[PDB]
């Protein structure tokens, strides 16, 4: 069978305001089998508590999930989402940033 | 508006590793209300919108009754499809279905569906019909000769136009003061330059529902479609939805843009422009 | 609400 590479959006739930919480998202889309890892990073760490949505799938049989968890940006801390797929040679790194 | 309800499933074969991981959602419209997980505690469905959870304890047996159901048919039948293509028992295999209906806003059947995927292709279908099936190979051939000697598509069309409208009619009822909303866009322009000579505009519309939205630039009135920069439309975690679209533009030239935003929850369509 | 009937392939 033919394999899909997820597609990835990292973002916030509300737009970011330093100090402030709110939630850091990762969208992964059109992948295909649906094993996948997926961490949420603060400083090229792995965060400790992250969930995610009930495995769904869209019209072309490609599955989707939301992974997220709270976080209180600022100034100065980094934020990533880390994807592993069968599709990667390797784990593939998506900065968040607050203009998109 | 036009609603719809959807049960989405998946089973995946763990060889080596215990029974086939199995997970059901179902939906109304753009909101999850129920899942189903095999590897989770309960071994219940379980409630995942508000509106749902007023159901009583003998809707939650018989959901959960049919979950099993279907985890079970499931399991034989990677088994069985395992056979058809004489594939090795080493590798990891998916069974993915969906089905539901679609009502109008008086409630009456527009149209059902019930689509069943083997690794990501299409395997059987239902069609238009109700009355007849579509096989995608030859294995999917044996399938359909079984199930037209079991009369299958019957018995699907029974429940797509009978308790398939029912219940998304109780729901829609049940749960109308969020089902029956539509959250407008809040909408906001950005600035980023890019150097000294460029500059990205972006138009965000964030917190809506449901998910069918149009955002557009155009340059003095006209559309700039090739130009524009369109991300998927995301769940923002709280059941809304967020989009945005953007343009590289020169600088100095920021204020000839406007972005459009249109969305059934507005009053009327917005124009932004920097 | 589920549909009740499953049906082996």
């Amino acid at each position: 069978m033919i394999q899909r590479t997820p597609k990835i959006q990292v973002y916030s739930r509300h737009p970011a305001e330093n100090g402030k919480s709110n939630f850091l998202n990762c969208y992964v889309s059109g992948f295909h089998p649906s094993d996948i890892e997926v961490d949420l990073l603060k400083n090229g760490e792995r965060i400790e508590k992250v969930e995610h949505s009930d495995l769904s799938f869209s019209k072309d049989w490609s599955f989707y999930l939301l992974y997220y968890t709270e976080f209180t940006p600022t100034e100065k801390d980094e934020y990533a989402c880390r994807v592993n797929h069968v599709t990667l040679s390797q784990p593939k790194i998506v900065k968040w940033d607050r203009d998109m | 508006g036009s609603h719809s309800m959807r049960y989405f499933f998946t089973s995946v074969s763990r060889p080596g590793r215990g029974e086939p991981r199995f997970i059901a959602v179902g939906y109304v419209d753009d909101t999850q209300f129920v899942r189903f997980d095999s590897d989770a505690a309960s071994q219940k469905m379980e409630p995942r919108a508000p509106w749902i959870e007023q159901e009583g304890p003998e809707y939650w047996d018989q959901e959960t009754r049919n979950m099993k159901a279907h985890s079970q048919t499931d399991r034989a039948n990677l088994g069985t499809l395992r056979g058809y293509y004489n594939q090795s028992e080493d590798g990891s295999h998916t069974i993915q279905i969906m089905y539901g209906c679609d009502v109008g806003p008086d409630g009456r059947f527009l149209r059902g569906y019930r689509q069943d995927a083997y690794d990501g292709k299409d395997y059987i279908a239902l069609n238009e019909d109700l009355r007849s099936w579509t096989a995608a190979d030859m294995a999917a051939q044996i399938t359909k000769r079984k199930w037209e000697a079991v009369h299958a598509a019957e018995q699907r069309r029974v429940y797509l136009e009978g308790r398939c409208v029912d219940g998304l009619r109780r729901y829609l009822e049940n749960g109308k003061e969020t089902l029956q909303r539509t959250d407008p866009p809040k909408t906001h322009m950005t600035h980023h330059p890019i150097s000294d000579h460029e500059a990205t505009l972006r138009c965000w519309a964030l917190g809506f529902y449901p998910a069918e939205i149009t955002l557009t630039w155009q340059r003095d009135g006209e559309d700039q479609t090739q130009d524009t920069e369109l991300v998927e439309t995301r769940p923002a975690g709280d059941g809304t939805f967020q989009k945005w679209a953007a343009v590289v533009v020169p600088s100095g030239e920021e204020q000839r843009y406007t972005c459009h935003v249109q969305h059934e929850g507005l009053p009327k369509p917005l124009t932004l422009r920097w | 609400e589920a549909d009740p009937t499953g049906h082996s392939y």
